[PDB]
Parts: structure tokens; C-alpha cells; sequence
RNA sequence: GGCCGGGAACUCAAAGGAGACUGCCAGUGAUAAACUGGAGGAAGGUGGGGAUGACGUCAAGUCAUCAUGGCCCUUACGACCAGGGCUACACACGUGCUACAAUGGCGCAUACAAAGAGAAGCGACCUCGCGAGAGCAAGCGGACCUCAUAAAGUGCGUCGUAGUCCGGAUUGGAGUCUGCAACUCGACUCCAUGAAGUCGGAAUCGCUAGUAAUCGUGGAUCAGAAUGCCACGGUGAAUACGU
């Protein structure tokens, strides 16, 4: 907006593990006004991931997110009837949001049986540092590196 | 509307009032489950023999002041335009502009 | 249409068909009543039925019983 | 032997005037009455098109309100019923008496 | 299993496998299974010979194939020969049962620009 | 002697009664587990008591009417908050700082002429 | 079993009242108007939503709702009646509903609403029918009776990526109801058939909070005919660095 101020909206912690990050993750996974379905999917996937990795659910989730967070992006500008791709920094909140969205988008496009299995496999691959989300992060970094002369 | 189109409705209402009793039951025993084998054949025949304008489903609600056959409200007997005019002039008890 | 009510037919057509079949005649019977059902009694006559502009003649056969007279006088012209 | 009176109107000031008159007149003649209980209002709503020909998003919305009141008297005398049936009310109030 | 003139699948529950006959739906399937006396959560491949014979006898009470095909045939050609409104539409390729022709009617017309 | 509270949220109303001793809960002649089969719901009903150290020192008798699961849970929480304030009158600061004392007042917006919802508008064609 | 005696506390009903004013504390500012924070309070800076449309513009729309100058016909461009058409079909466009599935389809069992209508009307309980319905027949001009079961949800099975236990056009055969009369041209019911479609080229639209998205409920017009119009509640998000 032009002459406005945006305030933060209070978020409520998840029931079992009091994770605001996990409440946000459920929100982003959510679809069509149904929250219980998303909560069930998230909990099932996290449980299977913990069984597979032999660590806490929070720790596995955090490792996955750390392996996918970005740090520099590219923003468009118009100069002389042409387009420039100026590199810019990223804030922590935007880092978190981008990571979660990329993870969910990657998971939704696989070919397993159920969404819980899809998400578990995607999170495990991210933890091992290979997959579509990390591919996207690498591509973003490369496109930011190619344009360092326009800083 | 037209004067002839207004007269037609008077005719229809009069005939309905005239033949109501005859049409009511003396002819509508066709729905009877134990009337007879074909003592209702004559019932259907002599029902269709009656004038067509006597069936209540051949009447159309028209505005009492103008004659318009579209946009009718049963509570007031008028069309939307005349309802609005009378409401603004203040001649319909209890009615006003609403908001919530 | 519903049973326990019987078929439909108009009296001014029933009477004409009865008279013709009782006596012997072959001239066509004029009718504007496209809504009258066809009876077994009516086999072997010729009924000219209105369609808006003229009278179309139909010669009755055993296979036509139970239908409406209006299915054999179409009303719209195309090509 | 108990009498019940129902009052209906389009205006609450008028209804209050009539009901107060009823209650005071009744109490003037010995018998006892349970106060006037207010009952739910009714709202009838209409929506109309305001142009003569074509415009469909131009509309007016109207409503009518009906106000309702109840009074009941339990142990009357002979003269109270006479007075109550003799009474008179304003133009826009409707009253019903049940024995 | 080969119940009627055709074969039927041998890896799906009976109430569904029977549907492959041309003339048996989800109602007749359950009715036939109930009359025979076999559970409906059964894979056909677990049946015996006598059970299949009972199924054949049960299925042999409805018009199933060939006969009903011929029936619909004679119905349609009876209409066309009679030459009524429905027969005219049936020969001309347009929808019977009313419906609009100014737009749509593509099931009875075909792809655009015949 | 009992302590009373009244709660409202969306289109729901709740009556709450509090006594001391041996924590137990009944909502409409049923227990928490049977009534609310949603973990979020149970957590909302339990929040105000956990915020203080009286989880297992009071008995609760509650009735509720109108709305849905989330609305009824919010109403019950509000009622508990009012009852506790009446009973103690020294936890007001903590309850306010948590935010349980305010009456949430966002209802459903009405439908308007020419739109197809409160704010959704039909499709447009510049031609 | 609020079912009984009872009670007038609480929820609720509709009548009179109180409350919000930059009124108080600190800083900036021209001794100014105002601006940025805090306390208390259900609510804080026009708290949320509605009605309310300035002088004027487009010879903008409506002689067919009504009224009205001028012109025109009056054994006819004015009455009355039966049957047809406005529902046509090589083709082009705008607004919608239902999909192309597993955050799902089918079976069994069970939480939680708001707002409306009823006299030539709304119609319970009981019996018959697989079903739409039929026969007897209470109550109700109504916070009392009827319409009238909310659905998504929750628990247990089954289907295992197939044009399928996905989707439901189209067609044959039997019926029901309103109506003098359902061929052209009505709405529903049962049995059988089982189409295109696997997320849509260049274009292009709506939305800043209890909003978008999703699920059900009612009313006017009406003998009978909504997926459209006007209303009601349940679950309930993402993002705003900046010009």
C-alpha cells in the first residue's frame, strides 16, 4: 500500500508440540478451509520421518528447512525499455516462507500412494540434501550470481 | 394494459364463481378409488364439456391500478412501481426504508 | 396420463368416429384435436389433422394404437 | 375462569399506551393481573426494482414491523369483564380476548 | 470364469465382476449374489464349479445379451418405419426428448464442423 | 457457594459454575473427552486454568448453546475467565496480559445487492 | 423425560438507561493546529457494517407500466374463437453448474446452527408400496403445531493409479403428481445402456479478515415448473519490502 501500516496477526501454537513454525506449516499445507486433514497428514508424516531418522521431529524438520533456506534473490527492474535482474537480500521471515512453500510444492508433484508418504520422502530427501527444492535453491543462487554487476 | 385485456379477467372470475360448485366434487370423483368401473368415464366427458374459462388456472394476477402482468406482489395487490410511489407518498401503514 | 384415470379423447371426435365406423364411409375426417389418443376402433380410416396451416391426412394402422394423433403432423419446415 | 388478552400493532408507543390503559383499568376493579410480557417482533422484508425499464442493480428495500403484547387475569369479578368488553382503543391497535 | 457367452474377470469381488455382463447393474448383481448364496466380498477365483453353475442358472432368468440387443434394435426401427416425430429425429441425428439445439447437442451431433 | 461466569463468541453462549476440589469437568451432562473430540478444542478449554496453577483444585459445571465447535470452545474459555476473576480478583493482570479477557466481536458480514457474496463481485468484460 | 410441585437467580425476549469525548500521562511542534507511544476499559483515535448521490456531462435509457403536444386507421392498424410459433440449427461471443479423483469414491454408526413461511394453507401419528407417492386423519392464524434430517466433520471396513468401484451426456422399457389437456413443449421415480474429459494456446477476472476458498438452510414470482435473484449460518487461510 501507499500510506498504511501492516501489523502482525497473532498465531496459535500447535497442540502437541508447541511449534509456531509447525502451525505455519499446517496453514501452508492447508486446503479449502479444512484444518484437521492437514494436521493429520503433518503428524503422520512427522512420525514416520522420526522413525526413519532416529531423532526428534523438531530436529528433523529444522535440518530439512536449513538445507533449503535461501539467502539472496533477484528482483526485476525496468530501465531504458529493458529488463534488469538486480540481486537483493532476503529477510528471515521470507526465508522461512519460501522454504516451506517450495517443500510443499515439490512434495505435491511426486507419484507415491498417499500425501503422508509423499511428504515423508520429500523431507528425508531434503535432509540428505538432494531433491527438487534444493535444485530450486541452487538455481536461484546461480541466477543471483550471474548478475552481480548490477548490484 | 388494454381495456379488452382488462375485461377478459372479469369474465373469467365471474365464470369461475358460477361453476365452482359443479366442478368441485360432482365431477372430481375421478380420484375416487371405489366409485365404479366406468361411471367416471361420463364424469371426465361431462367435465371437459364445461366452458374453458371456468378453470381457476386461467387467471393472471394484474395490477389493480394499471394492469401490468409482470412484477406483482400479493401483499399489496399492486406492481413494483406503484408500490414505490404509494410508499414514498406515505399511504401504506407501517412501511419504511430498511437497513441492517 | 396417470393410470386409474383412463385415456383421453374428445367427445366431438368420439361421436364422429363411432358414426363412421357404424355406417360405411371413406371420406377423410377433419380434426383440430392433435391431443386425442388413438383407439383400436379407429383402424382403417383417414383423419386429416391440423398442423397450423393445413390438414395432413393420416391413414390409421394397427401399429399406431396408443399414441397421440399429433405425432404424425409435424409443424416446422426445415430445408 | 381466566381471561387472556393479546395486543398487536405497528408502533410501540401506541401499544404501550393501550396496554397501560388496560392494566390500570383492570386493577381499578379489584382483580389481580400478571404484568405485560413482551413477545418477539416480526419483520417482513421486500426488495424492488426502481427503474422503469432495464437496470437490474438499482433496488430499494423495505420492511414492516409487528409488535406483540400479552396480558392475563386470573380471578375476576362480574363487573370487570363488563368493563373490559366495554372499553375502547385507538385506531391502529388490534385486541383479542380469550376466555 | 465364463458365465454367459463371454468371460469375466478373475481378480475382483463378485458383485463388481458380474457387472461386466451387458444387462446386469449394481442392483441385479446383488440380487443374483443373494439368490445364489455367496458372499459379495469374494474374488471369483476362489469359487468352485458348483457355485459357478448356480450363478449361471440364476443369470439365465434375465434377458442379457443378443436378445436384448435385438429388442432395442426392433424398437428403434419400429419407430423409424412408423415415421413419427421420434423416428424422424432418430434418423436425422438430433436429440429427442426436447432439449436445445441452438447451442450444445454435441453428443448427438459430433465434433465441431462435421 | 459457587462462582459464576458467562461467555459469548460468534453465535454461542455459555454458563459456567465453579466449586473447589478434585478437578473434574462436565459439559451438557458429558465429559470433555466425549463432548469435544478435537485436540485444539480441548486445549482451548484448558488454557485459562493451565495459565494459573489451579488445574487440579476446582470442579466445573458448564452448559453451552449455539454455534459450532470453535465458537463454543471460545465461549467456554471466556466464561471460565470471568468466573476466575470473580472468585480471586488478583489474576486479572495475568489474564489480561494473556488476552483472555476481551470479547472477540467479529461476526458474519451481510450479503449485498449486485454482489454474489459479502465482497465477491461477478466477472468483468471490457468489451 | 422441566415430567411433577415449585423458584424469578442465570440464558433469553423488547421497553427506559450508562458508556468513547484526543477525556488522562510523556515526547515533537510556531506560545498553533496536530502528530508518535503508554495507562485503564467490552470496545481507541470516522471501533465493524448499512441508508444518505452537490452545480453539471453523455440530444445516454424508457411513447410498451403510467401520463401527455403533433401525426396516422376507424365494415379496420379496432372485437371474439380453435390450431401453430416465441423452445427452429451448418456456425460466432458473454455469464454459470458438473468433472478430469486417493486432502478421494462406496457401506455401517454417531456431534454441533442461524434466519424464515403457513387458510382454496402448512399437514404430524398409523397402515400399503423397493421408490416418486396413496388411504384414513390430530394440531395450528402460531416463543405452543407443521414445514424440519443441517452438511462438511468424527470412528471402523473396502477400493490400490486403471479411462478405474473416477465422471456422468445420450438412448430403450415401466410409472407418479398438478392441470379440462404434459406430441410439438413439465418436474420427479425404478430397471438397463454407459459418451467427452487425464488440469486446458495467444488473451483475461475477483479478493486485504472473519475477507477469499469450501459445506449446507430459507423466501418472493408460483396449480405445476431454478444451476438464476434476494437472504442465513458452520469450518476457515496466504501476503503487503515499496511507488
Amino acid at each position: 500500500p501507499r500510506r498504511r501500516v501492516i501489523g502482525q496477526r497473532k498465531i496459535l501454537p500447535d497442540p502437541k508440540f508447541g511449534s509456531e513454525l509447525l502451525a505455519k506449516f499446517v496453514n501452508i499445507l492447508m486446503v479449502d478451509g479444512k484444518k484437521s486433514t492437514a494436521e493429520s497428514i503433518v503428524y503422520s508424516a512427522l512420525e514416520t520421518l522420526a522413525q526413519r531418522s532416529g531423532k526428534s521431529e523438531l530436529e528433523a524438520f529444522e535440518v530439512a528447512l536449513e538445507n533449503v533456506r535461501p539467502t539472496v534473490e533477484v528482483k526485476s527492474r525496468r530501465v531504458g525499455g529493458s529488463t534488469y535482474q538486480v540481486p537483493v537480500e532476503v529477510r528471515p521471515v521470507r526465508r522461512n516462507a519460501l522454504a516451506m512453500r517450495w517443500i510443499v510444492e515439490a512434495a505435491r508433484k511426486r507419484g507415491d500412494k498417499s500425501m503422508a508418504l509423499r511428504l515423508a520422502n520429500e523431507l528425508s530427501d531434503a535432509a540428505e540434501n538432494k531433491g527438487t527444492a534444493v535444485k530450486k535453491r541452487e538455481d536461484v543462487h546461480r541466477m543471483a550470481e550471474a548478475n552481480k554487476a548490477f548490484a | 394494459a388494454k381495456q379488452s385485456m382488462k375485461a377478459r379477467e372479469v369474465k373469467r372470475v365471474a365464470l369461475a364463481d358460477k361453476y365452482f360448485a359443479k366442478r368441485a366434487e360432482l365431477k372430481a370423483i375421478i380420484s375416487d378409488v371405489n366409485a365404479s368401473d366406468e361411471d367416471r368415464w361420463n364424469a371426465v366427458l361431462k367435465l371437459q364439456t364445461l366452458p374453458r374459462d371456468s378453470s381457476p388456472s386461467r387467471q393472471r394476477n394484474r395490477c389493480r391500478q394499471t394492469g401490468r402482468p409482470h412484477g406483482f406482489l400479493r401483499k399489496f395487490g399492486l406492481s413494483r412501481i406503484k408500490v414505490r410511489e404509494a410508499a414514498m407518498r406515505g399511504e401504506i401503514p407501517g412501511l419504511k426504508k430498511a437497513s441492517w | 396420463r396417470s393410470l386409474k384415470k383412463g385415456p383421453f379423447i374428445d367427445l366431438h371426435l368420439l361421436k364422429k368416429v363411432e358414426k363412421a365406423v357404424e355406417s360405411g364411409d371413406k371420406k377423410p375426417l377433419r380434426t383440430w384435436s392433435r391431443r386425442s389418443t388413438i383407439f383400436p376402433n379407429m383402424i382403417g380410416l383417414t383423419i386429416a389433422v391440423h398442423n397450423g396451416r393445413q390438414h395432413v391426412p393420416v391413414f390409421v394402422t394397427d401399429e399406431m394404437v396408443g399414441h397421440k394423433l399429433g405425432e404424425f403432423a409435424p409443424t416446422r419446415t426445415y430445408r | 375462569q381466566r381471561i387472556r388478552i393479546r395486543l398487536k400493532a405497528f408502533d410501540h408507543r401506541l401499544i404501550d399506551q393501550a396496554t397501560a390503559e388496560i392494566v390500570e383499568t383492570a386493577k381499578r376493579t379489584g382483580a389481580q393481573v400478571r404484568g405485560p410480557i413482551p413477545l418477539p417482533t416480526r419483520k417482513e422484508r421486500f426488495t424492488v426494482l426502481i427503474s422503469p425499464h432495464v437496470n437490474k442493480d438499482a433496488r430499494d428495500q423495505y420492511e414492516i414491523r409487528t409488535h406483540l403484547r400479552l396480558v392475563d387475569i386470573v380471578e375476576p369479578t362480574e363487573k370487570t369483564v363488563d368493563a373490559l368488553m366495554r372499553l375502547d382503543l385507538a385506531a391502529g391497535v388490534d385486541v383479542q380476548i380469550s376466555l | 470364469a465364463r458365465i454367459a457367452g463371454i468371460n469375466i474377470p478373475d481378480h475382483k469381488h463378485a458383485v463388481i465382476a458380474l457387472t461386466s455382463i451387458y444387462g446386469v447393474g449394481k442392483t441385479r448383481s446383488k440380487a443374483i449374489l443373494a439368490a445364489a448364496g455367496i458372499a459379495e466380498d469374494v474374488k471369483i477365483s476362489e469359487l468352485s464349479e458348483g457355485q459357478i453353475d448356480t450363478l449361471r442358472d440364476e443369470v439365465a432368468k434375465f434377458v442379457v445379451e443378443g436378445d436384448l440387443r435385438r429388442e432395442i434394435s426392433m424398437s428403434i426401427k419400429r419407430l423409424m418405419d412408423l415415421g413419427c416425430y421420434r423416428g424422424l429425429r432418430h434418423r436425422r441425428g438430433l436429440p429427442v426428448r426436447g432439449q436445445r439445439t441452438k447451442t450444445n447437442a454435441r453428443t448427438r451431433k459430433g465434433p465441431r464442423k462435421p | 457457594n459457587q462462582y459464576y461466569g458467562t461467555g459469548r463468541r460468534k453465535s454461542s453462549a455459555a454458563r459456567v459454575f465453579i466449586k473447589p476440589g478434585n478437578g473434574k469437568i462436565v459439559i451438557n451432562q458429558r465429559s470433555l473427552e466425549q463432548y469435544f473430540g478435537r485436540e485444539t478444542a480441548r486445549m482451548v478449554v484448558r488454557q485459562p486454568l493451565e495459565l494459573v496453577d489451579m488445574v487440579e483444585k476446582l470442579d466445573l459445571y458448564i452448559t453451552v448453546k449455539g454455534g459450532g465447535i470453535s465458537g463454543q470452545a471460545g465461549a467456554i474459555r471466556h466464561g471460565i475467565t470471568r468466573a476466575l476473576m470473580e472468585y480471586d480478583e488478583s489474576l486479572r493482570s495475568e489474564l489480561r496480559k494473556a488476552g483472555f479477557v476481551t470479547r472477540d466481536a467479529r461476526q458474519v458480514e451481510r450479503k449485498k445487492v449486485g454482489l454474489r457474496k459479502a465482497r465477491r463481485r461477478p466477472q468483468f468484460s471490457k468489451r
